[PDB]
């Protein structure tokens, strides 16, 4: 049901109104609303049409109170004309220039009297005239005059009056309430208008039960004491001296209130009022410059505490905190209330009683709370069953807001309330209501009875013998009052069809149509603040008139406007029916028949749920998640591996053409002692040569590194074509492969055979030799590289000396304590001999004890050796000895130390090959396969590093608070009064401007590339080949790249193309289904599927490489007959494992010529395999170990993806936007309608100038602010219309903008983060886009630039919630603060953070966008908004919330798996974390516990 | 030596004893609540912070000993942690015993001399009771409407007891909060 504030707007709109509403404080957005709804004509000016508005108030400072609202809440520019401005003597001209830049002009009513008695401003000039605390304008006053001027005006071209009051009849006044409220309706035109006494309202007039009732007699005090009198006569002797002066009047206040308290509530009392002075009068001598000031503030003191004194001295003549002496020293009006206290709450249940005791005056309220607490406390009948606050300088009203809650909450049971002179105590329902001091207004009475809710509760009202007569006289008078009242505001209060059946035989009925509407309202996307609800209104005679003919002339008709969220927008007229009631059911049952007509209703009338609309188009869509056996209407996969198609079927033959590109590896270091070795070696012309039949592409210039330095591999474009012209040479080159990876690098297993058979990887590599030619020599000899057999010292006695050139480069290992150590000859020490002592014969003969003989030799050469690294992988950043007994295989040097580096340049090919395959192939489907640059003439550059990867509300806290001063007044040490004073004082811790105006400051365009490469082919860049490879390399490889960076570029064009696809398509649906099957269409499943559709999983580079355990080697396989096994039988497969692939041993012939294992070899395996299940570790995984073997690999649902989003990312980058969206066609993510292209996305169609501007009021300083001006002023329109707006039936709601305008935001976001932010790692990007694309960084700038004056609502909450939003930022600076970003939001389940401000941005993006079309021109108001947070968020990233409370260094996060416990000054706290899905939730939990740490 | 520095000015400027106490274990954080006032001061090591806590407060405090050593003369004040250790401060409410909480020798005398009527009793009568209580009168005109003029009598207490009458009353007052206080 509509809460009284819209219900009063309503009747309002209808006809004149006086808002009686005695509580609750909604008056001001009944204001803010009437004056929103006669805004239409506050544009237009008053020579043609305009209209302006006026805010009547009683006093000045009433209102400022009621223009600052105005301003805070409105997009209406507001005037404040009060008196003392010197309004007055203002000629017409004034007048006329004033109404002209101003609209709602807020002043008060003489000001207004005048302007209007006066032919200044017509009442025909005015829309609405809003008077404040009407109750004020009877008999003869400004108010009155006003209305006056109304009856004398032409008529039907007059204002509505709305007059608001809180106090329906002036105080004291109650003789005739009847004739006073009627007078009030003839003055204000119009009738009351008050809500009913229930939940949401309690109407203190309308109340019916009424409280048991009691009143209590004190006598005249039989002597007054004599410290009165001399305390008296001493403050008259102050009175005379301080008169003779030079402020003065409040000092001499002060003491004539305390005199007040002294007599009336007691000696004992004033003990605790004397105290509240001195506290006064101090801060203020403080507060003072003049020193004769000062003195009369130091005068005063000193007097005080001489009162202190005295009046505590009577007391200690029986701490005086004892109950018998507040007892004797009292006057009897608060020994009966001490007494009445404690009898009456003898109950004893402390949760059970609560009691509210009403005083006179402030000061009263501070001294009786004393007066209380100490009695309390030292009586042993009242103690802890009573618990006492007080309820009446900005952190006073902070008190005052903790007091309030204590007592809601329950803490304290009492409360000591002042006076309410025109307001409503906010208190709940109490017990026993006390009245210590004598009523003395109408308002007071009801006010106060009005506390006593429960027959069972108690009204006791205090008076003493000789006024009890004529008090009983005035509660009479003040009952009968209440009653008429009463009656009068009881009359003034704010309150068959045939069915129809579908085909199905399903029946809707004309009663349920109603709940029906209901649910399908509940269904459609709607804000935590609540659900929206379908607009009833009847006809008046005229629109029936117009509507329709005599059919209903005497006959009902009701129309009911469906929600702008629902599909329906057009107005449903009811049939003409004889009743109000068939007017509504008929209203209801054509809604929900059209509904249904609509598909919005299942075929059983009740609304479709998100499952059932994601059925329907779940075949249209996601049909290719069937063959896979997972459908979309309700871990890591196993995928083979293919060689590129150039080293499939690569064995060279012995009669055909064969092509050895030979690869230069080339050192990019500089020459040193460390790196001599390194330089000249790599750069020989021996290089080896990839030997195979297909030819290969040009590839990429690859970066390796070593030990020594980076250098640079270029495998040449052109091969040397050579014909093998026998099979013997064929086995010459096989030989030498096998001896490459069987002994220069180890990389040979057991198992490991020569594979004889094409297959794949069967490409060979060669030595190569000065043009140039195959080494035939080099593989001759080195078919096995010798064993180091080394020798007897006889046997070294026939050795032939050995000779210089001998050794000049070749490899040697040392014989004496090593095994197969090889290390390079850098060079001959000739000049040296054995015999030299090295910076020697002995040195070795000692090392090796045994191991070496006597040298055969005294005098010869000595040869320096530099041991080559035992690494097999490079992709991430003088041993002079005896020449005799080193063993000197004569392998060129000059091939051992390149052939080290060729198992990871082999590597790095095979994925560079199928890198070209992915660009050929693309490049083809989208055309641009003839482009200069990407045709036959496309010659590639080099991959580069990515060097960014790691390879390579108040200002005070709680604590700093001062005391209150007032609550605890005999217990403050005086330290503390001086610390209130510099705290406060700061030193420890405007109508000429629109609402609507930026700050001119610093708080805390260049075209995006892709847009230009989108507009213009020029700028067409080709698709390079490192691209593509970095695109298929996932980051466990541990290369020099990954598919991370491109991939955040992807994943952001993904989202925007399925956006403007599924918007287009289907632009009938609600952003809840419409983002329902986006995040589906764009989640891990459905790309994973489509990406194993398209075959690119097969080729992935994801598994390290280690050269050694995971790796078979080109040209070398396992035995064929086991690998035939493994494949024929799935089930032996799972049993074949590492331990029994070792045990069989192969050699020679089984691992050389005869490429099959031998049939005993086969069985000892076969049994192998047998054994491990029937024995132990059987039913174990080792699938890890024995896929490299077989050529299969394991790669996550996430990797497949993730390689989807990055090619995506490749092709945007270098082709824009167009072209990519061709490439959502061929994944078959976008299934491509015939009528509409899938390129023409962007320009597709993704969708009365009066009426459009009565909504935009101020249009033209939201276009200022935003930086675009709209032309088709509807896009505006939408952009501004929150759900929850009655008026505005030519569009929709900002929710479907939102939609396409978080996709626009977030990919131009993150093209221009990706080509600017190329120094930050990938998952600094990706933390740098969230923060960036956040409902608080959205809702922050929204209000920073003022736009949301113009969001269309008319909700209580999201109105209160904005503010208090709007309020906290504008103390923040307007910046994204850290508190900004730990304040809770929609999303996580109380709202600190309005989603609806954020949203609003968003859609001003969309509109801006649909109006342009041009994202250029979307881009420079996107990068003008955000332009102050890219550049902060650039220089500090803001983190995750978990890595804050991870990394909170006092704090230890404690999630569940989800509570979260931490340690706040070291105290153990648990704050339960809630969320749906865990890895938000687990965000969430982080954000209310950080807030929690800031608790403290 | 802060702790030793700012217990001293707790307990020599009448204001109440200074509790520290450090909770958080990583590297510690110090919050000492002299009277209700607590700053917190956070350092390496345990004892380390503590006194950079006590700067904190101090200062704070000290913001808000020659005029002392009279005063000494006229109270039992203990003058430093440890003299209160040789063997609960004055609150707003119990100051108002300031001249009455005096050695009783002083007072004794100026109690006397306060009830005897013995001699020229004008301003010699007052001068002997404030002479007694070892007190100096600054005495001072009015600013304005000087008939009979007033005069602005400021003693030299921590108090700050001033008192204005008359020209020819100033001298009754004084010697009426007298008698009263004591």
């Amino acid at each position: 049901p509509r809460g009284y504030q819209l219900r009063l707007v309503d009747h309002l709109t209808k006809s004149n109104g006086i808002v009686y509403l005695p509580t609750g404080s909604g008056k001001t957005f009944v204001a803010i609303l009437v004056l929103k709804r006669f805004s239409q004509d506050f544009d237009k000016p008053i020579e043609s049409g305009g209209k302006r508005a006026l805010f009547m108030c009683n006093t000045v400072e009433l209102a400022r109170q009621q223009a600052m609202a105005v301003r805070r809440c409105t997009n209406f520019k507001v005037g404040f004309y009060v008196g003392e401005q010197g309004v007055d003597d203002w000629t017409r001209g004034m007048w006329s220039d004033e109404i002209k830049k101003n609209q709602v002009l807020v002043g008060t009513a003489q000001v207004f009297l005048d302007m209007v008695t006066q032919t200044y401003v017509a009442l025909s000039s005015l829309s609405v005239v809003i008077i404040d605390e009407c109750h004020h304008g009877t008999g003869h006053h400004p108010f009155r005059e006003f209305m006056r001027l109304f009856t004398i005006a032409n008529q039907t071209k007059l204002p509505r009056v709305v007059g608001l009051t809180g106090v329906l009849i002036k105080g004291n006044e109650i003789t005739n309430v009847a004739t006073k409220l009627k007078e009030l309706e003839i003055t204000y035109r119009g009738n009351i208008i008050t809500v009913s006494d229930t939940k949401e309202l309690e109407n203190v007039m309308l109340y019916a039960t009424k409280p048991t009732e009691v009143m209590v007699s004190f006598p005249h005090q039989e002597q007054v004491l004599t410290v009165t009198r001399l305390i008296s006569a001493e403050i008259e002797k102050f009175y005379v001296s301080l008169d003779l002066m030079n402020k003065k009047s409040f000092v001499k206040q002060l003491f004539n209130d305390f005199l007040y308290q002294m007599k009336e509530y007691g000696i004992y009392a004033a003990s605790i009022a004397i105290i509240s002075l001195i506290v006064e009068f101090d801060i203020k001598r403080r507060q003072a410059e003049t020193l004769s000031v000062k003195l009369m503030h130091r005068t005063a003191l000193t007097l005080c505490e001489k009162i202190r004194h005295l009046l505590v001295q009577k007391l200690q003549d029986m701490n005086v905190n004892t109950e018998e002496v507040i007892m004797n020293f009292s006057t009897p009006k608060v020994q009966r209330f001490l007494m009445s206290l404690k009898v009456s709450f003898a109950d004893k249940d402390p949760k059970d009683i609560c009691c509210l005791v009403f005083v006179e005056r402030r000061y009263t309220c501070k001294c009786i709370y004393g007066l209380l607490l100490n009695y309390i406390q030292s009586t042993p009948e009242l103690r802890n069953v009573l618990t006492p606050q007080f309820m009446v300088s900005v952190l006073e009203r902070k008190w005052q807001k903790s007091a309030i809650q204590q007592f809601r909450d329950g803490n304290a049971n009492l409360m000591i309330c002042s006076s309410v002179l025109e307001e409503g105590i906010d208190v709940q329902a109490c017990n026993h209501v006390f009245i210590l001091d004598p009523v003395k207004t109408f308002n007071m009475y009801v006010q106060s009875k009005g506390r006593a809710r429960t027959t069972e509760a108690k009204f006791v009202l205090f008076t003493a013998d000789k006024e009890r007569e004529k008090t009983i006289q005035q509660i009479y008078q003040y009952r009968k009052a209440h009653n008429d009242i009463a009656e009068y505001l009881k009359d003034r209060v704010l309150e068959d069809i045939d069915p129809f059946t579908n085909e199905n035989g399903a029946v809707l009925l004309p009663n349920n149509a109603l709940a029906i509407l209901h649910r399908y309202c509940q269904t459609i996307p709607t804000d935590a603040f609540g659900f929206v609800i379908p607009w009833f209104h009847v006809l008046q005679e005229d629109e029936r008139d117009r509507i329709f003919g005599v059919s209903a002339k005497g006959k009902h008709v009701i129309s009911i406007n469906m929600p702008v969220n629902c599909m329906l927008r057009d107005t449903i007229y009811s049939d003409p029916m004889d009743n109000v009631k068939t007017a509504k059911i008929s209203a209801a049952f054509k809604a929900c028949k059209v509904l249904y007509s609509l598909g919005e209703l299942n075929e059983r009338f009740v609304p479709k749920t998100l499952k059932e609309r994601v059925a329907s188009i779940a075949d249209v869509h996601f049909e290719h998640w069937n063959k896979y056996g997972d459908s979309v209407t309700a871990k890591d996969r196993t995928y083979k591996t293919e060689c590129p198609l150039e080293f499939y079927d690569a064995l060279p033959r012995v009669g055909e053409i064969c092509y050895a590109y030979e690869i230069f590896l080339e050192p990019q270091f500089e020459s040193c002692e460390y790196t001599e070795h390194m330089y000249l070696n790599l750069q020989t012309p021996r290089n080896y040569a990839i030997l195979l039949r297909n030819k290969l592409p040009r590839l990429a210039e690859m970066p390796l590194f070593s030990n020594q330095g980076k250098l640079h591999v270029r495998v040449a474009n052109a091969p040397l074509e050579v014909i093998i012209q026998n099979s013997e040479q064929l086995e010459l080159l096989h030989q030498f492969h096998g001896m490459v990876f069987r002994d220069i690098l180890k990389i040979w297993h057991p198992f490991f055979v020569l594979d004889r058979r094409s297959k794949e990887n069967s490409y060979l590599v060669v030595p190569l030799i000065l043009q140039k030619c195959f080494d035939w020599e080099l593989m001759t000899n080195f078919r096995r590289l010798p064993q180091s057999h080394g020798s007897n010292v006889q046997q070294r006695e026939q050795q032939p000396a050995p000779r210089p050139e001998d050794f000049e480069g070749k490899i040697v290992t040392q014989w004496y304590a090593n095994y197969d150590k090889p290390m390079l000859v850098t060079k001959v020490h000739r000049e040296l001999t054995p015999l030299s002592y090295m910076e020697y014969y002995e040195f070795t003969m000692s090392k090796y004890g045994n191991r070496i003989g006597d040298v055969v030799h005294k005098d010869k050469f000595m040869i320096e050796v530099r041991d080559l690294t035992e690494q097999l992988t490079f992709y991430v950043h003088k041993v002079i000895l005896i020449p005799e007994l080193c063993f000197n295989f004569n392998f060129p040097g000059d091939l051992w130390l390149k052939l080290i580096f060729l198992p990871s340049i082999l590597n790095r090919m095979y994925f560079l090959l199928h890198a070209e395959a992915l660009r050929k192939r693309f490049n083809t489907y989208l055309n641009l396969h003839l482009l200069p640059f990407n045709g036959t003439d496309y010659m590639p550059r080099p991959l580069e590093i990515d060097y960014s990867l790691k390879r390579n509300e108040n200002p005070w806290q709680k604590y700093m608070e001062p005391v209150d001063l007032s609550r605890n007044l005999l217990s403050t040490y005086p330290v503390e009064l001086d610390y209130y004073y510099h705290f406060s004082v700061g030193n420890v811790c405007y109508w000429a401007k629109n609402q609507f105006h930026m700050p001119t400051g610093n708080i805390y365009v260049k075209p995006l590339l892709i847009l230009q490469k989108t507009v213009s082919k020029e700028h067409i860049t080709p698709a390079e080949q490192g691209e593509f490879l970095a695109a298929i390399t996932a980051s466990s490889a541990a290369d020099v790249f990954d598919m991370e960076r491109l991939e955040i570029l992807g994943d952001s064009f993904l989202k925007l193309s399925a956006t403007l696809y599924l918007a287009s398509k289907y632009s009938d649906w609600n952003e809840g289904t419409l983002t329902e099957v986006k995040s589906k269409l764009v989640s891990n499943r459905n790309l994973l599927f489509c990406l194993i559709d398209a075959d690119i999983p097969k080729t992935l580079n994801t598994i390290q490489f280690t050269p050694r355990y995971t790796w078979l080697p080109p040209g070398i396989s396992l035995p064929h007959n086991v690998l035939a096994l493994w494949r024929e039988n799935p089930e032996f497969a799972k049993i074949i494992g590492p331990h029994n692939l070792r045990d069989l041993a192969l050699g020679d012939e089984e691992s050389l010529v005869k490429g099959n294992c031998s049939d005993i070899n086969y069985n000892r395996f076969v049994e192998g395999c047998r054994a491990n299940g029937q024995s132990f570790y059987a039913g174990a995984d080792f699938s890890s170990e024995v896929n490299f073997c077989v050529g299969l690999v394991t790669i996550p649902n996430k990797v497949i993806a993730d390689t989807l989003e990055a090619l995506l990312g490749v092709i945007v980058k270098n082709y824009g936007l167009q072209h990519a969206f061709k490439m959502l066609e061929y994944f078959k993510i976008c299934r491509a309608d015939i009528d509409k292209p899938l390129t023409q996305l962007l320009n597709l169609e993704l969708g009365n100038t009066t009426e459009i501007d009565g909504f935009l009021i101020n249009h033209y300083y939201l276009e200022k602010n935003l930086g675009y001006t709209f032309k088709d002023r509807r896009y505006l329109l939408q952009a501004l219309t929150h759900p929850s707006y009655p008026t505005n039936r030519i569009t929709g709601s900002y929710q479907e903008l939102e939609f396409i305008g978080d996709a626009i935001l977030d990919f131009l976001i993150s093209a221009y983060i990706f080509e600017n932010n190329t120094k930050m790692n990938p998952g600094a990007l990706t933390d740098l886009r969230s923060a960036l694309v956040n409902n608080t960084t959205l809702a922050c700038i929204c209000v920073r630039h003022r736009l949301h004056f113009f969001i269309l609502a008319e909700n209580a909450k999201l109105s209160e919630i904005i503010s208090k939003f709007v309020n906290f930022q504008e103390s923040q600076g307007h910046r994204v603060t850290n508190y900004v970003r730990i304040l809770l939001e929609e999303a996580d389940v109380n709202v600190d953070v309005p989603k609806a401000l954020g949203d609003v941005l968003e859609a001003l993006i969309a509109a801006v966008y649909l109006d342009c079309r041009d994202l250029q021109r979307t881009w420079e108001v996107i990068f003008n908004l955000f332009e102050p947070e890219l550049q902060e968020f650039t220089r500090k990233v803001p983190i995750n919330h978990i890595r804050q409370l991870v990394e909170h260094k006092h704090a230890k996060p404690v999630f569940s798996s989800v509570s979260c416990q931490f340690t706040c000054m070291e105290k153990t706290i648990k704050v339960y974390g809630f969320g749906s899905n865990k890895d938000q939730a687990k965000l969430s939990a982080a954000k209310h516990a950080l807030q929690q740490l800031s608790k403290c | 030596d802060m702790v030793k520095e700012l217990r001293d000015y707790c307990v020599r400027r009448e204001m109440p004893l200074p509790c520290i106490e450090v909770v958080q274990q990583s590297e510690f954080v110090a919050c000492c609540s002299v009277a209700s006032i607590v700053r917190y001061g956070k350092s390496d090591k345990k004892k380390d912070a503590r006194q950079r806590a006590a700067i904190e407060m101090l200062a704070l405090i000290s913001s808000n000993e020659s005029m002392e050593e009279l005063e000494a003369l006229r109270r039992k004040k203990f003058t430093t942690y440890w003299e209160l250790k040789e063997a609960t401060g004055m609150r707003l409410c119990d100051r108002h015993n300031y001249f009455k909480n005096f050695y009783p020798t002083l007072k004794k005398e100026a109690i006397e001399a306060i009830n005897s009527d013995e001699y020229e009793s004008s301003k010699d009568k007052a001068m002997d009771v404030m002479s007694s209580l070892k007190i100096t009168p600054k005495i001072s005109e009015v600013e304005s409407s000087s008939l009979v003029p007033l005069l602005s009598v400021e003693l030299n207490c921590a108090f700050d007891v001033v008192l204005m009458a008359k020209e020819t009353d100033i001298y009754d007052h004084i010697i009426d909060y007298f008698r009263t206080m004591l």
